[PDB]
DNA sequence: TTTGGACCGCTTTGAGGCCTTCGTTGGAAACG
DNA sequence: CTTTCCAACGAAGGCCTCAAAGCGGTCCAAA
């Protein structure tokens, strides 16, 4: 098929060059003496053009490039937005619950494309494209979804799921055997500091210092609210605040960006911009696994 | 559609019956340990989960079938009963372990 | 005299501390609660310890944890965290005690055993289901699946052992298929794979 | 507790500096580019935060008094104005001086200049700009410190404090 | 040494607590390692200790390998008590080299015991004349006799038994002294169903609310 | 209670 | 709009299809306890017109013999299995407390 | 004087910023 | 009561830049 042979050659595009050769031993579609049949010191389109010409020799299908997709995400897991759902309310097995969530995509409306790929950590990553009544799957607006087996925690990439969001969901509770399912409003793009917090798996003496007390108490404070250890890389806070005045509620609405979030927080009150306590909307970030707040007097 | 609008809407209806089948039966229950109030009192300890009630508590009264002259036994252990030797060493053991709680 | 008898004292409980450590559970108390380590081991094996962070604030909280998810404790938490702490730690210590045990017998399987072993086995991160097949050497081939769903012990409740592909031809091997059954219902696994192997 | 000049009586050729701001790693900066030469006269470093000073019975003479203001934020103008109210007016006869820090760069001046020169020129205090950030400008600044409090420790026979608040006058 | 003797009390009282986190006091504790490589490391740690009715005594040597660890040998002593069940579970144990289960069965089979020995004196204190110390408030059954007529007597027997894997479970049965001439009187004849019916009747209400009825029904 | 044991024996 | 539909009617099955279990085991296990207890009823009622007509007969003629059968044979010997153990236990406890 | 080595040159190219397009409920407006 | 469009605007694909490194030319050390 053409699709998947240029499904395939964006996928390619999108990898980085200097660690195609990783892709292929992750891949293990193509023979490694294809492989070796294909230098890498060439230029990009004659190895394009080679890589092509491999997977067309052999029978070229819509499983094996999700596949390579899937493991280009693995590598990357950074270009995408993820959000957590939670099931609540004990016996697994992989294959039926394969069958099961293949059934029900399948019954969605006709069709899908639903590629599964186990990792390490017990990580089954799933890819799916999602296709109308009268129309292919398209791949060039996929979802990724991460499950955990037996956890009551499953990640998501929403780029085009406000489409159909209870779909999946509903999907996904009746695939895990679980009744209920919620989304937390907690929404991130370093994938690994998630993992991290959803399951908590984080002289000269001739200088007198006055107020040191006021130093050593915000220091001692500030280590004590944050920790020894690296503080789990979040990226965008946002809080939306609705509160009397006391100085018709005024209605407030906070953005933090940061390429480092939880360390310039960490350094506001040794830098003394912020009190030596900080509030706590802000000292529980990881403590109440929350990242969109609404609160009231 | 029908399937699913079929199969859930018996078992709900189930429910309704299981509903109110499990509070007549409630109510029941109620008055019935009142009657089991009226001599016994109304009232730590950690209960079992339905293991206790489950292996045979009267193995024994099958192994003294397998003792010869079962009769005779009991009645030389009834001869050797009524001896008061036994009687105050029993006592006596009381009264030692008495002071002990 | 005052600082030897201290010294003493000192290497005194600490030994007590290693030996307390050496035992049950572990707990190093601090500022903001106690790293209460928990031990784990099964057939005189050590195996891997975990650690669970406390605070001893009223508002009980765990703020930090090394137990993995897929253990269920939340709802154990709201059963037994607030009244009967000591029974919540021992139920939590019979549960990973367990887990470990499992993983223990399922690593050891795959490693040593695979020699008979003729596919991958599909185990779940609690190890409550396993699914393996097997060929022993006449050579008779054997599908096995075994529900842990007891999960404070580490002993299958219910086992069941059968093969497709071929049909029933001896009573032997029926033989050996109650006996394996048996085996796996009442001993560990690579005990009684040792066992009829050697 | 109000700070004042006249309260202990000062060590053997001692001589003290304070720095009252907010950025502590500027003030300790500063008093490392204070110290990294030594005169004949020993001289003492403090830094501080706020005022009232906190309370200390073993505080020696402080000869001299430096605030530091950003004009980066106003949050250290308010912090400054704040602590000026914990001092005696003796202190405004020179031994009170006022540096600016970042004025240079004219787009990262929060504040305009026009009003720290008008708070320095309401007290009549000497008023310095300078650049912390860059080492050489600190280092000027540096030995301009060391002098100025040579000049108004008494040190150098002829001049005092106010003597040299004459000198440092400006005309309005 | 003051700092010194300080720090010690703090760790003496954290040793404490955590000593009645577990319930077991360990008296004494001799740590010996040797290496032998060809690298294998043996320690053995000598302890004797105690739950809060029952001292016991143990060695183990145990072995380390360049990343693993696993008990190499073990002994251990225990003081004659009426229950020799439990010796040979420890003997069990012993051949299964199991620390941390034997260790959690003994604490739950002395919080059983203590259970057992605290309901019977609460019992006994009820009631004195009605219950009789067969053989005390620390044994295995109790029995129930009227001092008027003694043809009567009903015993509960509590035995607490250790599961293979390492569980522990309780267990208690009746059995009735009964002439044949009350059996001859009442032709109901329902001491037939006796056992599981108090089994239930217990898993329905407990022990001490069970034992309190049916010495109620002897008034 | 737990607390109350807790406290009882702290101190 | 069926593609709606199908949402509504799968909530509504997943819903509906956990509410089933709860009550179907709370109904299960409050009959089992009503039977339980009318059992247990039933027997303490008799047991205890057993003791009251034995305790009218033994009033009656008490200086008669109380013969007994296999049934209470085991229980009785349990009383005859004495091999000092308890009271070595309660030496040793003396010879304990005596320091 | 010839040959190899290392410098700087050049082109190639990988990644981030950013504009624009796609998708869009939600409300408004026309209506079988 | 229903349907379609404008709007609110969110979002991600695509354009565009440059900082990075490999290849190539050239000077200088060595034979």
């Amino acid at each position: 098929d053409e699709t998947v042979a240029e499904f395939i050659k964006r996928t390619i595009l999108k990898i980085p060059m200097n660690e195609l050769t990783t892709i292929l031993k992750a891949w293990d579609f193509l023979s490694e003496n294809q492989l070796q049949t294909v230098n890498f010191r060439q230029r990009k389109e004659s190895v394009v053009q080679h890589l092509i010409h491999l997977c067309e020799e052999k029978r070229a299908s819509i499983s094996d490039a999700a596949l390579l997709d899937i493991i280009y995400m693995q590598f990357h897991q950074h270009q995408k937005v993820w959000e957590v759902f939670q099931m609540s309310k004990d016996l697994f097995d992989m294959k039926q619950f394969k069958n099961s969530f293949k059934k029900i995509l399948q019954r969605a409306l006709k069709n899908v494309t639903v590629s599964f790929r186990e990792t390490e950590e017990n990580a089954v990553w799933i890819r799916i494209a999602w296709g109308t009544q009268y129309t292919k799957p398209n791949q060039y607006k996929p979802t990724y979804v991460v499950y955990y087996s037996q956890t009551p925690y499953a990640f998501t990439s929403s780029s085009m799921l406000r489409r159909n969001t209870p779909l999946l969901g509903q999907a996904l509770t009746i695939a895990s055997k679980h009744h209920q399912i919620v989304k937390m409003d907690l929404r991130s793009r370093y994938l690994d500091s998630l993992k991290a917090i959803v399951f908590k798996q984080y002289m000269d003496s001739r200088i007198i210092h006055e107020n040191i007390v006021e130093k050593e108490r915000v220091q001692r404070i500030t280590q004590e609210t944050f920790g020894d250890y690296p503080q789990p890389q979040l990226e965008f806070a946002q809080y939306k605040l609705e509160t009397k005045f006391k100085s018709e509620p005024l209605r407030c609405l906070i953005k933090f960006s940061s390429p480092h979030l939880l360390e310039a927080l960490k350094s506001l009150a040794p830098a003394g911009i912020a009190d030596a306590p900080l509030s706590p909307l802000l000292t529980c970030i990881p403590n109440k696994r929350m990242n969109y707040f609404k609160i009231r007097d | 559609i029908d399937k699913m609008v079929e199969t859930t809407e018996l078992m709900t209806g189930n429910i309704q019956s299981l509903k109110n089948k499990i509070q007549i039966l409630a109510s029941e229950v109620e008055e019935e340990e009142e009657r089991v109030k009226q001599m016994h009192q109304i009232n730590l300890s950690l209960p079992e989960l339905s293991q206790k009630t489950l292996k045979a508590p009267t193995l024994q009264k099958e192994i003294l079938a397998l003792i010869p002259n079962q009769n005779a036994l009991l009645k030389d252990l009834d001869i050797l009963h009524n001896s008061s030797q036994m009687k105050s060493m029993s006592t006596f053991i009381e009264e030692a372990y008495k002071k002990l709680d | 005299n005052e600082q030897e008898a201290l010294e003493e004292k000192l290497e005194n409980v600490k030994a007590i501390l290693q030996a307390y450590h050496f035992t049950g559970l572990s707990g190093k108390l601090t500022s903001r609660g106690v790293c209460v380590c928990i031990s784990t081991a099964f057939e005189g094996n050590l195996l891997d310890s975990y650690f669970v962070d406390l605070v001893i604030q009223k508002p009980l909280r765990i703020h930090h944890h090394s137990v993995p998810v897929f253990i269920p404790l939340e709802e154990i938490a709201a059963k037994y965290l607030q009244t009967n702490i000591q029974h919540f730690l021992f139920s939590l210590c019979e549960y990973l005690n367990a887990y470990s045990g499992r993983k223990y017998q399922a690593d050891r399987l795959q490693s040593d055993f695979a020699a008979l072993l003729t596919g991958p086995l599909q185990r779940n991160p609690l190890c409550n289901l396993l699914s393996f097949t097997y060929k022993l050497d006449q050579s008779f081939p054997f599908c096995a699946r075994l529900l842990y769903k007891d999960l404070t012990a580490t002993l299958p409740t219910d086992v069941t052992v059968t093969c497709q592909g071929v049909e029933v031809l001896s009573t032997s091997w029926e033989e050996q298929r109650a006996s394996h059954e048996t085996l796996f219902c009442t001993k560990p696994l690579h005990q009684v794979f040792a066992s009829f192997t050697r | 507790s109000v700070l004042r000049p006249l309260d202990k009586l000062p060590g053997l050729n001692t001589a003290t500096i304070l720095l009252v701001g907010t950025e502590d790693a500027l003030l300790q900066q500063l008093a490392d580019s204070m110290l990294k030469e030594d005169c004949a006269s020993e001289l003492k470093v403090h830094l501080a935060k706020s005022l009232p000073l906190p309370s200390s019975v073993n505080r020696p003479r402080i000869d001299l008094i430096v605030f530091v203001v950003n004009l980066h934020s106003k949050y250290s103008l308010q912090n400054t104005e704040e602590s000026l109210r914990h001092v005696d007016a003796s202190f405004f006869l020179g031994k009170v001086c006022f540096l600016a820090t970042g004025a240079g760069r004219e787009s990262h001046c929060s504040i305009h200049r026009h009003t720290v020169v008008k708070l320095a020129h309401t007290y009549q205090s000497p008023l310095l700009y300078c650049d912390l950030e860059v080492e050489g400008f600190r280092a000027t600044m540096a030995q301009r410190l060391v002098r100025v409090l040579q000049i108004c420790a008494g040190h150098v026979p002829g001049v005092s404090a106010l003597n040299l608040l004459s000198l440092l006058r400006s005309s309005e | 040494s003051k700092d010194l003797k300080n720090q010690l009390g703090h760790l003496e009282s954290e040793l404490s607590f955590l000593s009645t986190l577990t319930g077991i006091n360990i008296r004494n504790h001799s740590k010996q390692t040797e290496d032998l490589t060809s690298r294998k490391v043996l320690q053995r740690h000598r302890l004797s200790g105690n739950c809060h009715m029952v001292t016991f005594q143990l060695e183990f040597q145990i072995l380390e390998i360049q990343l693993s660890s696993a008990v190499t040998d073990l002994n251990i002593i225990m003081e004659p008590t009426e229950c020799s069940e439990l010796s040979e579970f420890v003997s069990r144990a012993e051949e299964r080299k199991d620390l941390f289960m034997f260790f959690r069965s003994l604490h739950f089979f002395v919080e059983w015991f203590e259970y057992r020995k605290r309901t019977f004196k609460h019992l006994k204190e009820k009631y004195p004349d009605a219950v009789y110390l067969s053989e005390g408030p620390s044994s295995c059954s109790m029995g129930i006799r009227s001092a008027s007529r003694p043809g009567f007597e009903l015993v509960i027997v509590w035995r607490i038994q250790i599961d293979e894997d390492g569980k522990v479970f309780p267990k208690l049965d009746l059995l009735t002294k009964v002439p044949q001439r009350a059996l001859e009187l009442d032709k109901n004849r329902a001491i037939e169903t006796a056992p599981l019916s108090f089994r239930t009747l217990v898993g329905l209400l407990g022990i001490e609310a069970a034992l309190e009825s049916l010495i109620k029904s002897l008034c | 209670d737990s607390y109350e044991f807790l406290k009882a024996i702290l101190n | 709009k069926k593609r709606q539909r199908m949402i509504e009617v799968q909530d509504e099955l997943l819903r509906l299809e956990p509410q089933l279990k709860q009550l179907q085991t709370k109904y299960d296990e409050l009959k089992e306890r009503k039977s339980s207890l009318r059992n247990a009823a039933y027997f303490l009622s008799n047991l205890k017109q057993l003791y009251q007509d034995y305790s009218d007969v033994q009033a009656q003629e008490p200086n008669v013999k109380e013969t007994y059968d296999s049934s209470s044979l085991p229980a009785l010997l349990f009383k005859a299995r004495t091999l000092l153990g308890a009271e070595s236990h309660l030496r040793n406890i003396n010879h304990q407390l005596e320091k």
